[PDB]
């Protein structure tokens, strides 16, 4: 019943005291955070409190969309020796700091995601050459489907790959994806290995990567410029915004204190120093 | 990052008067705390005078106070340092640092200064 | 099949025979078939930090000595 | 009335009983007492084995030595208890297996010693590596130290043999080993053994994972890390030392899918 | 009950008089504005009045949006020595006359603001070079977040900074912001100092700026051109329109009579002359 | 969950079996969840300038001598 | 039930709170808890100022050093608290002023120290002089030592400078300073801090005087004297020393007749 938008408990008036009750004392040893209120130690007047936690509820903490990647595509001239670059990005929040740290506060979570795609383009060669408005395709290849090979092979016939066709110069594109985990919650951390090295086998085939699980494998996104070759080369970038919605979490962990290094929890040398200098005696 | 394009030294003799100009490149507005310095040849790298961008209030170093005056070109993002009465000991590699600010707190030495200037040296020749 | 709910009013205009007073409501209508597509209601519940703060088996009574 | 102390506790599971006089009460992690897999959240279809008493009993891991140079110690579950009688056995003979735990970290000094040990129960305790060139590379053997456990260190030392890398952990203490500030560690279920007050810690952890039941040999659920909050000093003594012993205990454990015995290359 | 759209009091018919009642006389000394109506002094007929104050109610007085700033951004070529200029403007109404004077009539106010952004662009070099439609980002960095450093650093990953992505050539952008004061009303004027100079301390650390308070600090706006470097330089300007809504005010002050000079109430020399010449005897 | 209010009619067309006469109403529906987002009703109240014009402790009776 | 000890007490007035674990309970002098001036016994006619919280708060006087040569210490009220924030201020700005007091004399050793301190609260504690030639001659400055207080002595030493006499007190300890046998002192409200049992003393004194309300600057109501009943010995240590600290607190204090500020020649 107590919703997020409820007023915090009104602080009671309390006067002088000389009793055997000891509020003030604890023994953090138990592990219990001593639960005192202002009125417990000092004298308080009555106060009708109006502040509510409404803007810090799990929902609101993740309520902002966030950049997750920068995918590069381009459409060079047909005369060019280099091949028309189509980008393929594996879907993982771990590619950028920002969302990851916000997600790390929790061991597990269930969240239906909403993706937004802002696509910006530009010329490269200093030619007063033109280019007609381009049309992009963002194809979601789920784990195991054939990943595109050429900017123009069959794979793009999207028989079943849910795709999006975005014309440039229009409002950014957006799609909703429900919770797609193979579990009951997405694992932000996986302690263990996929393969158990067996006693009657080669170490090679018995070896995997620590903290690498399928739990967080979700296929790739394929992006290409649909318009064919154009005399004047035009590169473009596709920024992907992810905003977790209908979110819920489990088990708090301490926030990441030193610069992240790679997909694991691992850290690099030099970066292991977070706090600064300050004196024990200077306020 | 803020850039502090300084200008422009020289070794004129005692009692002299030169000036240093330092730009905001940079976004001079409410942030930067344009300060002056001079590295006393390896001794040596003191803070001269420092101006507040937001209001134009100056403070000086007990050394320079009076002779040196800090000037401000608000609109064209430049902070000057009218280096007056240049005496032989006014020989040191000059600086221009600029930090951010406290909304209402005056720009002082203990406060700034995040960014660094070029370090254009002004020397005062002797007799 | 709408969803008429209320909005917690902050700054109150000088009105009450429209705005200000008479509890301001908003209407929502889900447009898609998949739950995954609805906009978050934000009308979420709260709980007591006890599952974290007071994880002690034998209920803690603040007034008394914590180790008896 | 009958002087029941929150210092005098008695834990009993299976054929073992651990009493204690200087306890700091006990913590039931997250406020959920362990329990058998429900039918609402059941998953695998075959009948589940419930070893009970044959498994629900206090096993004692090997004791460690607490000195001034002790930086910390760490143990994974069910890992550590992989050689513990039947629970050790039932662990290898199944694909799936969920289990709770009751960790009773004992360690006593005397009114003349001082210091503080924080027993933390980190869910999914992923530890950091030793090489600064290769991420998440640590090998299985190193990752699962068993009943002996591994230890924290005062400084990060990179693994420089790229010919034959050590592939082990190198957890730095103040960073709770996984690049996070220790001072915050207090968010996971825990208790502090402060020599002046108590001589044991008691955390009861209910199975916590992303699945209903999972592979034991593969994925470690819990992580018990013990770090010295306040260093150990005694008398006017240059070399004081008191031992710390962990006695863990599986609870409400159940396994599914009997097969042939798994023999993991532990070395 | 008396709403803004109510008819003003109908003026009554009143005839000749010869009494001891003195309407006409007062003594402004009391401080009370003598409250007479037309009928008090001169004879009036009955008049059914239809005019209503409906268009001068506090709401209506502020009901027009107003320019508050002009933010400059640009996207120069990658070959250029000068760095891609991104603008950062501190949010304060005080940057332009117009809205400020309208706001000064009141000592305090509470108003949920609505911002609108009109973005116009143009070329600079006289090259028949082209430019693809640009996409702008307007990121609200609230007090204390890391202010953008490069047009392309992490800061823009907007993990939590509420942002807006505006494509050029579309209807101006608009966002609503509720009352965000740290108080119970925004202070248009703050008499006093933030820091009290203490007797046992250095004047320096004891010194602040008169009339400078946190009450009116609200973070900055960061604007950048999302599209990467383009061969032909294109500058653009972002005008920000603020329209106070759901407004209420407190305590009337006299309107600003001499040209404003800076963020304070202060005035410069030369400008201290508002009224013109006129003769005491000439109508 | 609409807001059907009335509009004060100014210039009246030559109609009354639609426009002109029969009190003209308008409908409004709040589209967002935050109060801060609604459009100002403009249906505000008014007060008496007495809190400014007649700030005198002892109620002023216009007819009588103001200083008695 | 909930182990409430008569050793664990918590005093709270205004914005301060003094807890304690080794208390010997508390004494409410004469059995009257302090209270505001009643209308039956009211006297001065103007409205009384009741500073409350701005005055009803624990102030801590300066700490003393307890050694083998310590003969005793003494403090007057409201005197001692004449520099204590608002209560100090409200004291000078009035002609009249009644106030209660809660004296919490703290002082702890360790199970390895020994000795006994008797905290006495003598109403109207007139102390004796130093000259054997001139009676009741002691000067105001000497009479009101403020927060530092004065001390008892092992032997009476006459003031022999009759040219410029010291005009101070010379209170002899066994005579409770005012020519009476210490052993009887136990008649005034008091508590004994016996190092083996407790580490604090708590006396609550209700305003006691001949009038309903009186001048503070002039007439001292109470008198806190602390003498070492049993001398201080430690270990096999020749120079043991533990500090004693008095934290007094005005209660239900009220003042009448505001005027201009009184500046007493304190030196
Ligand atoms: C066409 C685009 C469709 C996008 C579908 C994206 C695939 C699902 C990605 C889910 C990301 C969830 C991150 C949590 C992972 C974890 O920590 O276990
Ligand atoms: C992305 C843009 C969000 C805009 C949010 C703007 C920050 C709030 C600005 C409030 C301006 C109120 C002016 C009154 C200040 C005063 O006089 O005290």
């Amino acid at each position: 019943a107590a919703t997020s938008r409820d007023a915090l408990p009104n602080t009671e008036a309390s006067g002088p005291t000389h009793s055997k009750e000891i509020p003030a004392l604890t023994a953090v040893e138990t592990g219990a955070t001593n639960p005192l209120v202002p009125s417990d130690t000092v004298q308080t007047r009555h106060v009708v409190q109006h502040r509510s936690r409404s803007e810090s509820s799990i929902e609101s903490f993740f309520a902002r969309g966030a950049c997750v990647t920068i995918m590069t595509v381009d459409n060079p001239a047909s005369t060019t020796n280099k091949d028309k670059l189509f980008a393929v990005w594996k879907i993982t929040y771990k590619d950028t700091v920002q969302l990851r740290r916000k997600l790390e506060f929790f061991t597990y979570s269930r969240f239906d995601m909403e993706l937004t795609f802002v696509v910006t383009a530009n010329f490269t060669e200093t030619n007063n050459g033109h280019a007609l408005n381009q049309v992009y395709q963002i194809m979601y290849v789920p784990p195991g489907a054939p990943v595109p090979e050429k900017w123009d092979d069959y794979t793009w016939q999207t028989s079943s790959n849910p795709s999006i066709f975005y014309t440039y110069g229009t409002a950014p594109a957006r799609i909703s994806v429900p919770y797609v985990g193979i579990s009951n919650a997405y694992s932000h951390f996986y302690d263990g290995f996929s393969k158990v090295p067996l006693k009657d086998q080669s170490a090679a085939l018995g070896d995997s990567l620590y903290g690498a699980a399928s739990l967080n494998d979700f296929g790739i996104l394929a992006v290409r410029v649909v318009n064919d070759h154009n005399p004047t080369k035009v590169t473009s970038k596709i920024r992907v915004y992810l905003k977790p919605k209908h979110i819920r979490v489990w088990c708090p962990r301490p926030p990441r204190a030193v610069a992240y290094y790679g997909p694991g929890v691992d850290y690099k040398d030099g970066t292991l120093t977070p706090l600064s200098t300050k004196d024990l005696t200077t306020y | 990052q803020v850039q502090l394009q300084e200008s422009g030294g020289g070794s004129v003799q005692a009692g002299g008067s030169l000036r240093l100009s330092c730009a905001a490149s940079g976004y001079q507005y409410s942030l930067l705390c344009m300060a002056w310095f001079r590295q006393v040849l390896g001794e040596g790298r003191e803070g001269v005078a420092f101006i507040t961008t937001y209001n134009g209030a100056m403070r000086y170093a007990d050394t320079v106070k009076g002779r040196f005056t800090v000037s401000q070109d608000k609109d064209k993002n430049t902070v000057y340092l009218q280096m007056n009465s240049l005496k032989p000991e006014d020989t040191a590699i000059y600086y221009c640092a600029a930090g951010r600010w406290r909304f209402g707190d005056i720009c002082h030495e203990g406060s700034g200064y995040n960014y660094w200037g070029q370090g254009t040296q002004v020397t005062v020749s002797s007799h | 099949g709408a969803q008429v709910s209320s909005q917690k009013v902050g700054a109150h205009e000088n009105s009450n025979r429209a705005y200000g007073g008479s509890t301001i409501n908003y209407t929502t209508i889900n447009y898609y078939r998949d739950s995954a597509s609805n906009a978050a209601s934000k009308q979420d519940f709260s709980q007591d930090p006890s599952k974290f703060t007071e994880p002690i088996k034998d209920v803690l009574i603040k007034t008394a000595p914590m180790l008896n | 009335a009958c002087g029941y102390s929150d210092r005098v506790l008695q834990l009993t599971l299976g054929n073992s009983t651990i009493t204690t006089q200087e306890a700091a009460n006990s913590v039931v992690a997250y406020g959920r007492w362990p329990e058998y897999l429900r039918d609402s959240e059941a998953n695998p279809v075959d009948q589940p084995t419930e070893p009970d008493v044959a498994a629900c009993r206090f096993y004692t891991l090997d004791t460690v030595s607490w000195t001034k140079e002790s930086r910390g110690w760490w143990w994974k579950l069910p890992d550590a208890l992989r050689d513990m009688g039947l629970f050790g056995q039932n662990m290898y003979y199944h694909y799936l297996g969920r289990s709770g735990y009751t960790v009773h970290v004992q360690c006593n000094a005397s009114k003349f010693h001082q210091g503080a040990l924080g027993v933390f129960a980190v869910p999914e305790m992923c530890l950091a590596g030793d090489s600064n060139t290769t991420t998440m590379h640590t090998s299985y053997q190193n990752a699962n130290p068993g009943e002996k456990g591994g230890t924290f260190t005062g400084t990060f030392t990179p693994d420089n043999n790229q010919t034959s890398p050590a592939r082990r952990f190198c957890p730095v203490d103040y960073l709770l080993g996984n690049g996070t500030l220790l001072g915050n560690a207090f968010v996971f279920p825990h208790q502090i053994i402060n020599l002046r007050t108590n001589n044991c810690a008691t955390l009861v952890l209910p199975y916590v994972n992303s699945l209903s039941i999972d592979s034991m040999v593969k994925h470690n659920n819990w992580g018990i890390a013990i770090l010295p909050l306040a260093p150990l000093n005694f008398a006017s003594e240059s070399s004081p030392e008191i031992p710390i012993t962990l006695t863990i205990a599986p609870m409400c454990c159940e396994f599914n899918g009997l097969r042939n015995i798994t023999l993991p290359r532990l070395q």
